[PDB]
RNA sequence: GGAGGGCAAGUCAUGGUGCCAGCAGCCGCGGUAAUUCCAGCUCCAAUA
RNA sequence: GACGAUCAGAUACCGUC
RNA sequence: CGAGGAA
RNA sequence: GAACCUGCGGCUUAAUUUGACUCAACACGGG
RNA sequence: GCACGCGCGUUAC
RNA sequence: GGUGGUGGUGCAUGGCCGUUC
RNA sequence: CACCGCCCGUCGCUUGUAGUAACGAAUGGUCUGGUGAACCUUCUGGACUGCGACAGCAAUGUUGCGGAAAAAUAAGUAAACCCUACCAUUUGGAACAACAAGAAGUCGUAA
RNA sequence: GCCCAGUGCUCUGAAUGUCAAAGUGAAGAAAUUCAACCAAGCGCGGGUAAACGGCGGGAGUAACUAUGACUCUCUUAAGGUAGCCAAAUGCCUCGUCAUCUAAUUAGUGACG
RNA sequence: GCCAGUGAAAUA
RNA sequence: UGGAGAACAGAAAUCUCCA
RNA sequence: GCUUGUGGCAGUCAAGCGUUCAUAGCGACAUUGCUUUUUGAUUCUUCGAU
RNA sequence: CGCGGGGUGGAGCAGCCUGGUAGCUCGUCGGGCUCAUAACCCGAAGGUCGUCGGUUCAAAUCCGGCCCCCGCAACCA
RNA sequence: CGCGGGGUGGAGCAGCCUGGUAGCUCGUCGGGCUCAUAACCCGAAGGUCGUCGGUUCAAAUCCGGCCCCCGCAACCA
């Protein structure tokens, strides 16, 4: 509860383990949070890394599609598909427009809608994971998948989400739960008032939780 | 001499609606069609009875052509006409130039050629002198060259042969 | 007994009884109380008297019609009267201001059923009978 | 109106009365001729019930010959 | 209408009342000619004209009145094709009245009157010889109306009338204006025609 | 540049042809409806050939003045024949006569077509 | 002086008039076929 | 008299005072 | 005209 | 309620023949 | 005869 | 002075028919 | 002519009417306080005149007596007139108002 | 007589908005500057005119004619009620008709 | 579940 | 501004040529 | 207090009225004036008494 | 005179601010309906929009200038 | 200007705090019902939700920024 305690879950909470000594293998921690839980369209993100810094962790399909060419923008990489027959009976609903933009990450596509999205396509989908994002859709979903892949930083949209990291085993404590604020920037805040915006959350390592609040 | 002279200026081709659209929207399209270039609308500077009262806006159609589309004028001059223009009598000046009234007609309407209907009988004469003096730096008086049309523009719609003399 | 007393000594009483109770005859209570000298003929029979206009009235009831009528102005008198023309052309013969001579119609009072507010009826023109005038044979000035 | 005096009488065609063909006896001639022609013997003989009218002879030649 | 007192004089330059003063009660004598018009500019000759010797404002109405017992007569004795009075005054000029009660007031204009300047021609009209004394006595009238005035003057010219240039138009037997200078012939003047004299004509313009 | 139906002139010759007998040559019998058809194969009038001469004499004996001499006719049946054009001919339709100027165009059509019979209606009340 | 009733006397298929002119003592007549108006005819009543 | 309601209208037939 | 208001 | 049909009113018209008007007028005058 | 207002009906969604 | 009249009075009327049924 | 029947009032309209009371005037009559013609009577008055005696025979004159005209007088009958009250009989008066009668006026509906 | 909307007065009233000083919280290193709540009062609600005072205006609108108890209206609390006048209030006004005068810009009696 | 997912927005 | 070409424009509302 | 427009009052000319005639009696138009109990301008005299 | 409102059948009222059509009631005149009589109803005749001009394709309609009507305002010598 | 409440048919009122449907009354317009006449009833035409944008699939509806409306508050030199 951003006081005191926060190096209880990082310096206090970072040797805990459950067995013996300490072990003989690399670390592994972090720092989390999430991205806005706007509603993944209006307003949520901008620009500028914290860092932070990682990418995947575990999968990395998304969403990207629109035209018969937007397959190719998930050929050489691997993303979901928005269909061409299917705006005008079946790519959108709810179990329908999350399929294709309802993955992990957000979303990487272009546009192309028209006078339908107040109640099916690029709408329904917003808060569910997404609703059209800033991921440089006009060479592709690739170099802006650098927003959408590795590197990272930590492109925090969709639904909740994002990273953190700062240092190995033990040698952070001011600055290791100061690096998990550190591990966090345009997430944690922003422009025009932003220093908190939520109620609570979690982080660790591996170990045993972090913050006991 | 009698060196160099005689040629076709262009081809003012030119319908006078008097409405917006769907109208003038079609004057065009008819004009633009008839023509291969495009359509200059027509202003509208300012108002009173029969309608056409409106700003500077909307209100018929310019686009006139010229040079290879030469004969494209004359290309009803004869038919259209009969290769007959106010004629007679004297001073065989006949009104170097010729009546006319509006034109279009075309919703579905067939190609021309004439129809169309009536239509802008006219894009004519003044006399000559030299080539460009209507041209950019250096500007000036055309020469002391040609008859005022008539004497001299009559007799080059004389060897389109046609009626007029 | 009934209400009027039976008694030989009591006369006076039944008289004065009947002079009293008898006051409720119109007629009576008429004649008695000097009526007949003030209406405009002043008990009189007949009057004469000189011609102020011809004027028309209308029918009443089930009848619609104009009867033709004088009105008169009485002489020592001096009233205005409305007087009944008799027979069709008979106001063809009163020229205005002429002297006439009237009578009442039956019974001093209600008019003919037919009239409005008339009670007389005119008999000579300039003293000449208008019966006499009626009929061609007889006279005309 | 007024002027509407007498309209009746204007508008009637003056009809002449019929000359006298002889004379009307005027005294107990009268008195008896009427005597006669209703109160004589011969019309209360036949019923009382049964005889005309002193007018039906409404002056009806067709009827005024026939009785007598 | 109150009376000739804002009558002849100066008082003011000269309120012509025009684009500047808006209102100008309506003229009084829109009439100037009033006679046997579309003359024959030969015939009805010899003009007796009547000037005004005293730079006065010969008012409004006034002139009208002048017209008015001007026809009047000029007719009532000798025709409608007798007279011709030319107006020739004219009427500009709008005077003005009066009317805080007493601060700072400027006239709105009150009727139009006209300048006649000592020596000036009023309503003077032209007819022919036989009709002098005719006119003459006429004019008389008018001198009696009118805030007089009065030349009633037998004439001349020019030619407005006869008019002396008598020996004048009496010598241009012979044409009619110009005249002028000498070479687009187009007033038939007489008799061959252009060829002569376009042979004369530069014979001259020759001689230079 | 306007034109007319047939050939106003081949119709001269056609109705005019080598029998110029019937009014309506067998020829302009190929040309008009079945309705007309019938009629003529039928049987036609007379009187509708009197009349035809009366528009004749209008059409020559009139100068070039354009002033034809208005031929009158109840024969509101009458189609319309070829050489009926060009004259003005007044027909009757329950009033008076109707003067109207025959055209190419109204030919193998009623001469009734012409008369209007009836005044349509304006309104208010 | 009357002839629908009271009140004696027309059941005229009479003419004119058309709620007008007018009648009517009181009932009531009259708005195109009036038994009461105007008039003819014939009737009744009292009869110098 | 003051109010509610009812009515096209209700200072009336009901209702609160 | 997509089964039709007060009636 | 819908489009036609037919009758009545209305308004037009040279003229739109006229009867009939709550069941006891209006596809009724055999219309 | 047609700006329309009624009344039997014919065909149908 | 007649004929004839899809001309007027159904409140002058026959005949017939509707309604009360 | 039978509830699409009867029917009431406000206001209006149409055609009309001058009542009862008061007041005004007219005629007549009475009361109150005065002015008061005329005449009966009264007390006067006494021209004129009759008688007797004396101045003369006589006209005339003095006086006594008697009758007696005008005048004047008081009380009285009391005409007319005025004033103060009251009665009777007639007759009069108006805009607005009022009353009378009528209706398929107007608004509603009392019975 | 009718008007409580206006101005005043005055009641427990209003589920809520201002609203000062101290008192409280937050922030700086303080000085200090931001906060939240906060009596009355205000504003909201009601009564109140033998309290100050108020008391409309135009259109149509038959049974010669002018006419309004008629309705239509636009309208502010309410739209002058009994009563009363050219009056010591009436503009035009010397109001119009009488009445009192030979005569009345006076009187009085009427009429709105 | 999810790679499928519609819809206004997908969860153990 | 005249003289030219007018189809909802045709006094013109507005369209194109020319002195 | 000037001034006199505006008020008032007289005056010339004679077209007209005055049925016959311009002036007995009056006079359009047009024009000359007097008047200082209207009114209007003006601000000289008097608010350091009217 | 200065402000502001108004003249429309024979009368009293509409139409004008929203240019193209002039309406209502009475009165005058004719007919329905009815067994008939009232009543009641229909249909006609009738306006030049005070008058003069301007915009305008078009004026009762918007705009003016005169002529009277009412209301305000007012200092004449 | 600072606080707080509000613009929705031609008028007066609803729907908004509870996003998907814009309702009522009068007025305008048509029809029922009735033997008929009132009355009474049904059905239509008509709103862009002041205006601009944002969330949103979806906005009169939640959120803003302007434009007027009312209420509080107020110190200008």
């Amino acid at each position: 509860i951003t006081s005191s305690q926060v190096r209880e879950h990082v310096k206090e909470l970072l040797k805990y383990s459950n067995e013996t000594k300490k072990r003989n293998f690399l670390e592994t921690v972090e720092l989390q949070v999430g991205l806005k839980n706007y509603d993944p369209q209006r307003d949520k993100r901008f620009s500028g890394s914290l860092k932070l810094p990682n990418c995947p962790r575990p999968n990395m399909s998304i969403c990207i599609f629109g035209d018969a060419f937007d397959v190719d923008r998930a050929k050489s990489c691997g993303v979901d598909a928005m269909s061409v027959d299917d705006l005008k009976k079946l790519n959108k609903n709810k179990k329908l427009i999350k399929k294709l933009s309802k993955k992990y990450n957000a979303f990487i596509a272009s546009e192309v809608l028209i006078k339908q999205v107040p109640r099916l396509l690029g709408p329904q989908l917003s808060k569910a994971g997404k609703f059209p994002t800033p991921v440089s859709h006009n060479d592709d979903l690739y170099g802006k998948v650098t927003d959408v892949r590795s590197t990272i930083k930590f492109q925090l949209k969709k639904v909740l989400c994002l990273a953190v990291a700062v240092g190995n085993v033990e040698m952070e404590e001011d600055v290791l739960v100061n690096q998990i604020l550190m591990s966090v920037n345009f997430f944690v805040s922003l422009l025009k008032k932003n220093w908190q915006n939520v109620g609570s959350l979690v982080v660790k390592s591996s170990m045993g939780p972090a913050f006991r609040l | 001499n009698p060196m160099r002279d005689l040629k076709i200026e262009k081809l003012v081709l030119n319908i006078s609606v008097g409405e917006s659209g769907d109208r003038l929207t079609r004057a065009s399209k008819v004009l633009e069609q008839l023509s291969g270039q495009t359509p200059v609308q027509s202003k509208a500077r300012y108002t009173v009875r029969t309608f056409g009262i409106r700003r500077n806006e909307k209100i018929a159609v310019h686009v006139t052509v010229r040079g290879p589309k030469a004969e494209e004028i004359l290309e009803r001059g004869l038919k259209v006409k009969e290769y007959q223009l106010r004629d007679r009598n004297f001073s065989a000046t006949g009104n170097f130039g010729f009546g006319i009234d509006e034109h279009i007609d075309l919703g579905i309407k067939y190609d021309p050629s004439i129809g169309i209907f009536g239509m802008d009988f006219y894009v004519v004469m003044n006399r000559p002198g030299a080539r460009v003096t209507r041209r950019k730096r250096c500007k000036g008086t055309v020469g002391n060259s040609h008859k005022t049309t008539k004497e001299d523009t009559v007799s080059w719609f004389k060897q389109k042969y046609d009626a007029d003399v | 007994g009934v209400g009027k007393p039976r008694g030989i000594r009591a006369g006076r009483k039944l008289a004065r009884h009947r002079k009293d109770q008898r006051w409720a005859d119109n007629d009576f209570n008429k004649r008695l109380l000097g009526s007949r000298w003030r209406n405009p003929f002043m008990g009189a029979s007949h009057a004469k008297g000189l011609v102020t206009e011809k004027i028309g009235i209308e029918s009443k009831q089930p009848n619609s019609a104009v009867r033709k009528c004088v009105r008169v102005l009485l002489r020592k008198n001096s009233k205005k009267i409305a007087a009944f023309v008799p027979m069709d052309g008979c106001l063809n013969f009163l020229a205005e201001n002429d002297e006439v001579l009237v009578a009442g119609l039956g019974r001093q009072g209600h008019a003919v059923g037919d009239i409005p507010g008339v009670r007389f009826k005119v008999v000579c023109v300039k003293g000449i009978s208008l019966l006499a005038l009626f009929k061609g044979k007889k006279e005309k000035r | 109106t007024l002027a509407k005096a007498g309209k009746v009488r204007k508008q009637t065609p003056k009809v002449e009365k019929k000359d006298k063909p002889r004379k009307t006896p005027k005294g107990r001639s009268y008195k008896r001729i009427l005597y006669n022609r209703r109160y004589a013997p011969h019309i209360l003989a036949t019923d009382p019930k049964k005889r005309k009218s002193p007018n039906w002879h409404a002056g009806k030649k067709e009827k005024m010959d026939a009785a007598a | 209408r109150r009376p000739a007192r804002c009558y002849r004089y100066q008082k003011n330059k000269p309120y012509p009342k025009s684009r500047y003063n808006r209102a100008v009660p309506d003229s009084k004598i829109r009439i100037y000619d009033l006679g046997k018009k579309k003359a024959t500019v030969d015939e009805f000759p010899l003009c007796v004209h009547l000037v005004s010797n005293e730079l006065e404002q010969l008012s409004s109405e006034a002139l009208e009145a002048a017209r008015i017992c001007a026809n009047k007569y000029m007719t009532t004795v000798s025709g409608r094709d007798a007279f011709h009075l030319r107006v020739r005054v004219h009427p500009f000029h709008v005077l003005r009245i009066n009317k805080q009660g007493m601060r700072g007031a400027w006239g709105k204009p009150h009727g139009l009157a006209a300048r006649v300047d000592i020596g000036q021609i009023i309503f003077s009209v032209r007819t022919k010889d036989s009709n002098k004394d005719v006119v003459v006595e006429g004019l008389r009238r008018a001198r009696y109306k009118f805030p007089g005035q009065q030349k009633i003057i037998l004439s001349k010219k020019w030619g407005f009338t006869n008019l002396d240039r008598p020996e004048y138009l009496k010598k241009r037997e012979a044409g009619e204006v110009k005249d002028d200078g000498a070479f687009v012939k187009f007033l038939s003047k007489k008799g061959s025609l252009e060829n002569n004299i376009r042979e004369f004509p530069e014979y001259f313009a020759a001689q230079a | 540049f306007t034109f007319r139906g047939k050939g106003l002139e081949e119709l001269t010759a056609l109705a005019s042809g080598s029998n110029s007998e019937k009014l309506i040559s067998d020829e302009l019998a190929a040309l008009f409806d079945a309705k007309t058809r019938r009629r003529v194969k039928r049987g036609i009038s007379e009187k509708y050939a009197k009349f035809v001469n009366k528009v004749r004499r209008s059409k020559e004996k009139c100068p070039a003045g354009e002033k034809p001499v208005p031929v009158k006719t109840h024969y509101r049946s009458m189609i319309v024949i070829p050489e009926l054009v060009g004259g003005i001919v007044g027909v009757y339709n329950g009033k008076e006569f109707v003067n109207v100027e025959v055209k190419f165009d109204m030919i193998g059509k009623y001469l009734a077509e012409f008369a209007m019979t009836y005044k349509p209606t304006t309104h208010g009340k």
